C-alpha cells in the first residue's frame, strides 16, 4: 500500500508560532515544451506515391486532401508563433558588459561562451546534448535558428541581470545586481537589509545551487523527460504513419506498384480505392491527433510565454507559479523544442518556536504591529519580520493603536518604548 | 489567385502545388537468360492426368510469352486471380508451376479458390490466396470414344479433405462406418476411384475438358521465368523511371555498400517500399532514393501594392530546379541583401522577405532588433525622469458562429 | 536423454535484406529454452515430425549423413529420402522399402540432386512445399549444445505436394545429435547494420519477452 | 491590420462551411454527386450501392467538419477563458501580473464589444526619459548602516538623495525615509554620507 508521505502533527496552540531563523536560496529547474517539429505531409504523394492513376481516384474525394494540407500548415505556422511568443518578448538584443561586477553572483554557466559556433551557455550546451522523409513526409525548418533562440535567451538574460524587471515595462534601466536582489527581497516580504548583510553567503548559496544544476544535468539522463517525451511522441506518430503504408486494408498488396503492374484498370481501381480509403483514414487519424497534440503544445507555449513575462520579466506573487518557495527571480535557457527556467526561490530553513500574542496592552491601549509579528523568547517581547527571525524592540514607531484592552481575544500586558 | 479562389491576394507566403523532379529516362533490367519455356509440352501434350493424380510441371530458367496462350482461340476459359493475362508479359517469377488434368465440363467451376465439393476436397485443392490463372478447354473430339473412353479417373471417397496442393495416390478401400473392410469391398466399404467413361454423345457438362492451372512463385526471391521484354543500359546518380524483374518505380539509383547476403534480391524500408535492389544481369547492389521533391511557396506583397513576385522551392537545391540558395530552399526572383531588417514575410531558417527600393522583392537574414550594451556597473543606476500613458489595444476572440447541421437533410437531401 | 535447447534454431524468415531494424514475424520456430532430445550414435529410430524439426550435431569426422521422411515408410506409399556428404546431395520421394537398420557403408514422382564443429538444420513443410535451412560453426565445448546466437540461412525448397508425419536420421559405418520440434510462434528479430540477425525474442517464452 | 484575430475567426468558419457545402458536389466514387440523379437513373438494387458511397463520404465529410469544429471550439474556449480573466483582472481590477494587460505597468482597461470577440483598451504607465546616476546600497551615518524604507539612493554627482524607483523625485535623506541595521563594515558598497534628523 503506497505511502502518501511522512506524517506530521503541526505543533499548534492558540499562542505558539514558529519563525524561521535562516534560509536557503534554491535554484529549481522547470522544463516546458514550447514547439514541436514542423512536419508537412504531401497527402497526394503519401496516399498515391507519384501514381497518376491513384492521384486521379483521389479527386473523387474532393477537398479532403487540401484541408489536410491546410491543417498541417496551420500546425506548422503555430509552432513559429509559439516560439516567437516565448522568446521574442525582448525588443532589443541586450548584451552583458565586459566586466562581471555582479556582487559575487556568478552567471558564467548561464551566459554565452564566445568560443562555440553557436554562442550557447554552458548549461544550454548540456541541455542540447541530453535531448535526442521520403513518402511525401517533409520537415520544415523553424523561423528562428538555434543561434537566434540563443541571442533571445542571451538578451532576456542580459536585460534580467543588468536592469531588473525594468526592460519589460520601458527601456532597460541599469541597476547594480546586488541592488536588484535587494528589491527581489522586498518583493517576498523580507526586509532588504537581510540581503546586504548576508550578501556573500547568498552569493555562494546561489553559485552552489547553480553547481548542483551542472552535476544533475551532466549525470542524470531522465532530467529533461518532458522534452524527450514530446520528441518521442512525434517520432512514434510518424513511425506509425509510415508503417501504415505497409498495411493492406483488404487490397491484394500494400505496394501500390504491384497493383498497377498486375491488374487491368477496371480491377486495379477497386484495389487502389481500398488503399486510398485506408491511407486517407490513417492520415486523417494522424492529422486529428496532431491537432489535439498541437493544442497541448500551444497550452504549454502559452504557459512558457506567461512564465517568461511573470517570472523572467518580473517577480511573481503567485504561489508555486515560478518554482517552489517564495520566488526571487528566473533565467531562461534554450532547449530543443522547449524552454528551461532556472527558478531562484527563497526557502526558510531553521525554525524556532516562540510564544505569540495578537496585540499588546500599554496605557490600556491595544497595540498591533505595523509590519511584523509579536513574539517572545520566554520573558522579553519583540516585534519580528514575518519570514526571517530578526527580533526588534517593541516601540511606538513599529506599532499602531486601535481601541482599549477589553475587546481582544489574546492580548498581553507589556511595556512599549516611545522614542 | 487560383489557389486562394480569389481575385485579391493579401501580403504573405502561399503554398501553391508542389515541385517534383521528373524522370529523365525509363530503364528496364530483367535476367539475361536465353531459353524459351516448354509450354508446347503442356498445352499441345498428347495426354493429361486423371484428376485424383494431377501432374505438375516446373517452368523455370526461360522466357514465357503468355500472349501465345491468351491470344489463342484454342481455350474455352482463362480466369486469372491477382493478375490480368495482359500484364503477365511484363512480369517475372522465381518459378511457375503448371498443374494439369482432365475433368468433365461441369466440374470446371470447382477449379477456383474458395471452392468445395468432391474435386475441390478429394482431388485438387487450391489455396484461397492463389495468384495464378485457370485455363480450360473442351476435348470431346480428342478425349472421348464410342462405347466410352474409361482411361480418365477421379477420387469419389477420402477419409479427410486435401490441404492446398496436397497430393495422394492411395488405393485403400474407404471405410464409411463400423463394418471391417480390410482391403475388400462391401456395405460401408467402397473403392475410392471412379471413371468418367467419356462418350462423344455426352451433354456438354459430361464431355471431357482439359485443364491447366498456372501457379506463380511470385516472391522476393530472384526470378528465373520472365516475360518477353528488352533490357536497357543501367543509369546511376540521375533520376530515372525503372523496372527490375517487374518491380516498377521512379528514383535516383546509386552504387551502394549494403552487404546483401547471397540469397537476398531486394532490401525494404519501414513502409515496405524497396530501397535497395540487386541488378539481375550484373550482381551489384543499387540503392534506390526518391526523385527530389518539395513545396512551392509564392512570396508576395499584396495586390493592393505590387504584382512582382518571388518563389521558394522548399528544401530543394537550386541545381535540381535571380536564383539564390538558402537553408529553407532554392529562392527565385528575390534580391539577396547584405543588410538586415525586421521580418515582413517569414521564409524560414532565419530568412525573411519584403518589397523595397525602383522597388523589388528583397530577401535577407532577419534582424532580431537593435543591439544594446546596457551601461552596467557596480554603482550606476538609471531613473526615469518623465513618463507616457500608453493605450495599447488588445483584441481577443470570445465566440464563433453557432451552427447546427441536420445531418439527415445534409447527407440525404 | 534430454538437454536445454537455449536460443538455437532461429532462421532467416524471408529473402529480403533489412538493417538496423527490429522486425516482428510469426512462423514455425523452435521455442527458446525448449526441451531438446539427445541421441548418441557411438541410435537412429523412427520419430514423429510434428510441425517440423530442428536438428543439430556436434561434429569431428562427419558420421551423420542423411534423413528419411513420410508416413508408413514401407513402399505402400511415397517417402522423402535425403542423403548427403556436403560435396553431393541426393533427394527423392519414391515408394521406398527400408531395412531393419538404415545406414550408409563408408513411384518416384520427384527426384533432385546437388568436437570441432556444430552443424544446425531446420526442416518444415507448408502447402506442399518442403524447406531446409542451415548453419555450420567451429566450437570448443565438447560437452553439449552451446549457449549463444547465430541464425540459419535457407538452402532448399521443393514443390513435392506429399504428406509427412514421421522422420529418421542416417549414419555412416565402416558422434551425437539433437532433435527439437518447431511450434507456431511470434519472434522479434534484431537485424544489425550488416543485415545479420544478431539476436531475437521469443514473444511467448515469458511475460518479460511478451513486454 | 489589428482586427485580423476576429476577421480570421469569421474567415475560418466561412471556409469550414464552404468546404462542407462544396463537399456535397463530390462523387466519393458514386456515378454522380446528385442524389436525385442516382434515384432517377437506377433501380433500387443498383442505387443502394451508389447511394451508400455518397452516405459514406458525406458522413466522413460531416464527421471531419464536426471534429475540426470541436477542436476549434476548444481553441475559442481557451480565448474566452482568457478574455473572462482579463475582464476580471483588468476591467474589474488592476493586474500586478507583468505583460498580462498590455506592455508597461497596468493602470486600467476598458472593454469594447466587437464581432465574435472583445477589445481591451489597456491603459499603462511607461517610463520615458531615463537619466544616469551614481548609487550605493546603504549609507554610513553614526557608524550605523541606513537603508531606504521605499525607493533608492542616488546622487546628482555631489549630493545624495532618495527617490521612488519608477519616477525621478529626489528627496533629502532623513530618518523618516530610511531605516537602520547594524554597523557599516558588513555592507558591500556602503557610502559615508550624512542623514538628517527631522
Ligand atoms: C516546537 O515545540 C513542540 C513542542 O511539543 C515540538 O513538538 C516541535 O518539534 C518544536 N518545533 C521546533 C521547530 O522546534
Ligand atoms: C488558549 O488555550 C489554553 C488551553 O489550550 C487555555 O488555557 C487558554 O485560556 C486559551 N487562551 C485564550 C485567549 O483563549
Ligand atoms: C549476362 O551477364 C554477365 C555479367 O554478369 C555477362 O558476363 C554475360 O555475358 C551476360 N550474358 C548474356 C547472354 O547477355
Ligand atoms: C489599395 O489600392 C487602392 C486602389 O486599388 C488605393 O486607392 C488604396 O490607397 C490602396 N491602399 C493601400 C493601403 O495601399
Ligand atoms: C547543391 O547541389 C550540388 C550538386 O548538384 C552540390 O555540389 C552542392 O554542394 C549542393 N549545395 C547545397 C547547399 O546543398
Ligand atoms: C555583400 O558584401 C560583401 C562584402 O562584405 C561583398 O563581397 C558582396 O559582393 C556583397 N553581396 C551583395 C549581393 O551585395
Ligand atoms: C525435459 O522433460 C522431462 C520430462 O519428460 C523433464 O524431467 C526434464 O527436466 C526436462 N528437461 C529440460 C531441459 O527441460
Ligand atoms: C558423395 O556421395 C556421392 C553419392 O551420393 C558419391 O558419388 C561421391 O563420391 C561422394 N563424395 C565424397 C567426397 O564422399
Ligand atoms: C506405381 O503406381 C501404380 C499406380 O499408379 C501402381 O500400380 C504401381 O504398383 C506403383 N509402382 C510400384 C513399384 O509399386
Ligand atoms: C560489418 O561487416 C564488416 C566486414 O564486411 C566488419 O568490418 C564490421 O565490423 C561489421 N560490423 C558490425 C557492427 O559487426
Ligand atoms: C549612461 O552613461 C553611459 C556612459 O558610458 C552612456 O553610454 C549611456 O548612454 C548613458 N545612458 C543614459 C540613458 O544617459
Ligand atoms: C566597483 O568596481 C571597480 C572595478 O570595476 C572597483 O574598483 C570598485 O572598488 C568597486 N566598487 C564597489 C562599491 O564595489
Amino acid at each position: 500500500t503506497m505511502s502518501l508521505g511522512a506524517e506530521n502533527s503541526v505543533a499548534y496552540s492558540n499562542n505558539s508560532i514558529a519563525i524561521p531563523t535562516n534560509f536557503t536560496i534554491s535554484v529549481t529547474t522547470e522544463i516546458l515544451p514550447v514547439s514541436m517539429t514542423k512536419t508537412s505531409v504531401d497527402c497526394t504523394m503519401y496516399i498515391c506515391g507519384d501514381s497518376t492513376e491513384c492521384s486521379n481516384l483521389l479527386l473523387q474525394y474532393g477537398s479532403f486532401c487540401t484541408q489536410l494540407n491546410r491543417a498541417l500548415t496551420g500546425i506548422a505556422v503555430e509552432q513559429d508563433k509559439n516560439t516567437q511568443e516565448v522568446f521574442a518578448q525582448v525588443k532589443q538584443i541586450y548584451k552583458t558588459p565586459p566586466i562581471k561586477d555582479f556582487g559575487g553572483f556568478n552567471f558564467s554557466q548561464i551566459l554565452p561562451d564566445p568560443s562555440k559556433p553557436s554562442k550557447r551557455s554552458f548549461i544550454e550546451d548540456l541541455l542540447f546534448n541530453k535531448v535526442t522523409k521520403f513518402n511525401g513526409l517533409t520537415v520544415l525548418p523553424p523561423l528562428l535558428t538555434d543561434e537566434m533562440i540563443a541571442q533571445y535567451t542571451s538578451a532576456l538574460l542580459a536585460g534580467t541581470i543588468t536592469s531588473g524587471w525594468t526592460f519589460g515595462a520601458g527601456a532597460a534601466l541599469q541597476i547594480p545586481f546586488a541592488m536588484q536582489m535587494a528589491y527581489r527581497f522586498n518583493g517576498i516580504g523580507v526586509t532588504q537589509n537581510v540581503l546586504y548583510e548576508n550578501q556573500k553567503l547568498i552569493a555562494n548559496q546561489f553559485n552552489s545551487a547553480i553547481g548542483k544544476i551542472q552535476d544533475s544535468l551532466s549525470s542524470t539522463a531522465s532530467a529533461l523527460g518532458k522534452l524527450q517525451d514530446v520528441v518521442n511522441q512525434n517520432a512514434q506518430a510518424l513511425n506509425t504513419l509510415v508503417k501504415q503504408l505497409s498495411s493492406n486494408f483488404g487490397a491484394i498488396s500494400s505496394v501500390l506498384n504491384d497493383i498497377l503492374s498486375r491488374l487491368d484498370k477496371v480491377e486495379a481501381e477497386v484495389q487502389i480505392d481500398r488503399l486510398i480509403t485506408g491511407r486517407l483514414q490513417s492520415l486523417q487519424t494522424y492529422v486529428t491527433q496532431q491537432l489535439i497534440r498541437a493544442a497541448e503544445i500551444r497550452a504549454s507555449a502559452n504557459l512558457a510565454a506567461t512564465k517568461m513575462s511573470e517570472c523572467v520579466l518580473g517577480q511573481s506573487k503567485r504561489v508555486d507559479f515560478c518554482g517552489k518557495g517564495y520566488h526571487l527571480m528566473s533565467f531562461p535557457q534554450s532547449a530543443p523544442h522547449g524552454v528551461v527556467f532556472l527558478h531562484v526561490t527563497y526557502v526558510p530553513a531553521q525554525e524556532k518556536n516562540f510564544t505569540t500574542a495578537p496585540a499588546i496592552c500599554h496605557d490600556g491601549k491595544a497595540h498591533f504591529p505595523r509590519e511584523g509579528v509579536f513574539v517572545s523568547n520566554g520573558t522579553h517581547w519583540f516585534v519580528t519580520q514575518r519570514n526571517f527571525y530578526e527580533p526588534q524592540i517593541i516601540t511606538t514607531d513599529n506599532t499602531f493603536v486601535s481601541g482599549n484592552c477589553d475587546v481582544v481575544i489574546g492580548i498581553v500586558n507589556n511595556t512599549v518604548y516611545d522614542p | 489567385k487560383c489557389t486562394l479562389k480569389s481575385f485579391t491576394v493579401e501580403k504573405g507566403i502561399y503554398q501553391t502545388s508542389n515541385f517534383r523532379v521528373q524522370p529523365t529516362e525509363s530503364i528496364v533490367r530483367f535476367p539475361n537468360i536465353t531459353n524459351l519455356c516448354p509450354f508446347g509440352e503442356v498445352f499441345n501434350a498428347t495426354r493429361f492426368a486423371s484428376v485424383y493424380a494431377w501432374n505438375r510441371k516446373r517452368i523455370s530458367n526461360c522466357v514465357a510469352d503468355y500472349s501465345v496462350l491468351y491470344n489463342s482461340a484454342s481455350f474455352s476459359t482463362f480466369k486469372c486471380y491477382g493478375v490480368s493475362p495482359t500484364k503477365l508479359n511484363d512480369l517475372c517469377f522465381t518459378n511457375v508451376y503448371a498443374d494439369s488434368f482432365v475433368i468433365r465440363g461441369d466440374e470446371v467451376r470447382q477449379i477456383a479458390p474458395g471452392q468445395t465439393g468432391k474435386i475441390a476436397d478429394y482431388n485438387y485443392k487450391l489455396p484461397d490466396d492463389f495468384t495464378g490463372c485457370v485455363i480450360a478447354w473442351n476435348s470431346n473430339n480428342l478425349d472421348s470414344k464410342v462405347g466410352g473412353n474409361y482411361n480418365y479417373l477421379f477420387r469419389l471417397f477420402r477419409k479427410s479433405n486435401l490441404k492446398p496442393f496436397e497430393r495422394d495416390i492411395s488405393t485403400e478401400i474407404y471405410q464409411a462406418g463400423s463394418t471391417p473392410c480390410n482391403g475388400v469391398e462391401g456395405f460401408n466399404c467402397y473403392f475410392p476411384l471412379q471413371s468418367y467413361g467419356f462418350q462423344p454423345t455426352n451433354g456438354v457438362g459430361y464431355q471431357p475438358y482439359r485443364v491447366v492451372v498456372l501457379s506463380f512463385e511470385l516472391l522476393h526471391a530472384p526470378a528465373t521465368v520472365c516475360g518477353p521484354k528488352k533490357s536497357t543500359n543501367l543509369v546511376k546518380n540521375k533520376c530515372v523511371n525503372f523496372n527490375f524483374n517487374g518491380l516498377t518505380g521512379t528514383g535516383v539509383l546509386t552504387e551502394s555498400n549494403k552487404k546483401f547476403l547471397p540469397f537476398q534480391q531486394f532490401g525494404r524500408d519501414i513502409a515496405d517500399t524497396t530501397d535497395a535492389v540487386r541488378d539481375p544481369q550484373t550482381l551489384e547492389i543499387l540503392d534506390i532514393t526518391p526523385c527530389s521533391f518539395g513545396g512551392v511557396s509564392v512570396i508576395t506583397p499584396g495586390t493592393n501594392t505590387s504584382n512582382q513576385v518571388a518563389v521558394l522551392y522548399q528544401g530543394v537545391n537550386c541545381t535540381e530546379v535571380n536564383v539564390f540558395q538558402t537553408r529553407a530552399g532554392c529562392l527565385i526572383g528575390a534580391e539577396h541583401v547584405n543588410n538586415s531588417y525586421e521580418c515582413d514575410i517569414p521564409i524560414g531558417a532565419g530568412i525573411c522577405a519584403s518589397y523595397q527600393t525602383s522597388q523589388s522583392v528583397i530577401a535577407y537574414t532577419m534582424s532580431l532588433g537593435a543591439e544594446n550594451s546596457v551601461a552596467y556597473s557596480n554603482n550606476s543606476i538609471a531613473i526615469p525622469t518623465n513618463f507616457t500613458i500608453s493605450v495599447t489595444t488588445e483584441i481577443l476572440p470570445v465566440s464563433m458562429t453557432k451552427t447546427s447541421v441536420d445531418c439527415t437533410m445534409y447527407i440525404c437531401g | 536423454a534430454y538437454t536445454n535447447s537455449f536460443t538455437r534454431g532461429v532462421y532467416y524468415p524471408d529473402k529480403v535484406f533489412r538493417s538496423s531494424v527490429l522486425h516482428s514475424t510469426q512462423d514455425l520456430f523452435l521455442p527458446f529454452f525448449s526441451n531438446v532430445t539427445w541421441f548418441h550414435a557411438i541410435d537412429n529410430p523412427v520419430l514423429p515430425f510434428n510441425d517440423g524439426v530442428y536438428f543439430a550435431s556436434t561434429e569431428k569426422s562427419n558420421i551423420i549423413r542423411g534423413w528419411i521422411f513420410g508416413t508408413t515408410l514401407d513402399s505402400k506409399t511415397q517417402s522423402l529420402l535425403i542423403v548427403n556428404n556436403a560435396t553431393n546431395v541426393v533427394i527423392k520421394v519414391c515408394e521406398f522399402q527400408f531395412c531393419n537398420d538404415p545406414f550408409l557403408g563408408v513411384n518416384c514422382t520427384f527426384e533432385y540432386v546437388s568436437f570441432k564443429n556444430l552443424r544446425e538444420f531446420v526442416f518444415k513443410n507448408i502447402d506442399g512445399y518442403f524447406k531446409i535451412y542451415s548453419k555450420h560453426t567451429p566450437i570448443n565445448l565438447v560437452r553439449d549444445l552451446p549457449q549463444g546466437f547465430s541464425a540459419l540461412e535457407p538452402l532448399v525448397d521443393l514443390p513435392i505436394g506429399i504428406n509427412i508425419t514421421r522422420f529418421q536420421t542416417l549414419l555412416a559405418l565402416h558422434a551425437a545429435y539433437y532433435v527439437g520440434y518447431l511450434q507456431p510462434r511470434t519472434f522479434l528479430l534484431k537485424y544489425n547494420e550488416n543485415g545479420t540477425i544478431t539476436d531475437a525474442v521469443d514473444c511467448a517464452l515469458d511475460p518479460l519477452s511478451e513486454t
